[PDB]
């Protein structure tokens, strides 16, 4: 059996929670591969779908994004991407278009999910109404909270459906994730999800 | 045919003698 796997690049401003996010997947963390030349840790994240396992090889930087764009080698052969920002830091949202631009320059029209991280933090700065870059670009958006595992599987499920070309692909079980370090208030999640729905009707 | 880089997991062209992404030589 030929294994189904995709290079996923995980980009966004430093401090947005990319590493925290990718690390939730325990096996992906244990089996991560260090790429010395590029200063990348590739986390092989397997998800079990109704059509068998799929593996996202997630490329997590070693913080270099704080000092400039990433090198071509980081992006090359990427098959999908997550662009992350921090909903408590508007500037990270403002930089989202730049990340998308750098990404598409090397990778063209690969499937990309936009993720607004740290929604567990009560004082949210970038709210649903303001989040529109994905609309302008054919991208899917999700709120996430890396620290609580909130919506962890969402970006990967959406990407898997796009990559495999199966709108009915499902994850049959969640991968083993690091136990939440903060609680994501369910009422707050419900509100945020509602706010996003409302926003999509504008 | 194509080969997978053992360092970074990128799939490379049959004619590549080193990984297009991370430069690791093909084993
Ligand atoms: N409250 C909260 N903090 C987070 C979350 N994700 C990351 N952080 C914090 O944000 C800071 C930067 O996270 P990091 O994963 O290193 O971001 P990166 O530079 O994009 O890889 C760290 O202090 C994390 O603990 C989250 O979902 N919720
Ligand atoms: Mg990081
Ligand atoms: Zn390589």
């Amino acid at each position: 059996e030929p294994q189904v796997q995709f290079k996923l690049v995980l980009v966004g401003d430093g401090g947005t929670g990319k590493t925290t996010f990718v690390k939730r997947h325990l096996t992906g963390e244990f089996e991560k591969k260090y790429v010395a030349t590029l200063g990348v840790e590739v986390h092989p994240l397997v998800f079990h779908t109704n059509r068998g396992p799929i593996k996202f090889n997630v490329w997590d930087t070693a913080g270099q994004e704080k000092f400039g764009g990433l090198r071509d080698g980081y992006y090359i052969q990427a098959q999908c991407a997550i662009i992350m920002f921090d909903v408590t830091s508007r500037v990270t949202y403002k930089n989202v278009p730049n990340w998308h631009r750098d990404l598409v320059r090397v990778c063209e029209n690969i499937p990309i999910v936009l993720c607004g991280n740290k929604v567990d933090i009560k004082d949210r700065k970038v709210k649903a109404k303001s989040i529109v870059f994905h609309r302008k670009k054919n991208l899917q958006y999700y709120d996430i909270s890396a620290k609580s595992n909130y919506n962890f599987e969402k970006p990967f499920l959406w990407l898997a459906r796009k990559l495999i070309g199966d709108p009915n692909l499902e994850f049959v079980a969640m991968p083993a994730l690091a136990p939440p370090e903060v609680v994501m208030d369910p009422a707050l999640a419900a509100q945020y999800e509602h706010d996003l729905e409302v926003a999509q009707t504008t | 045919g194509t080969w997978d880089c053992d360092t970074c997991l990128v799939q490379n062209k049959p004619e590549a003698v080193k990984c297009v992404a991370c430069e690791t030589p093909k084993p």
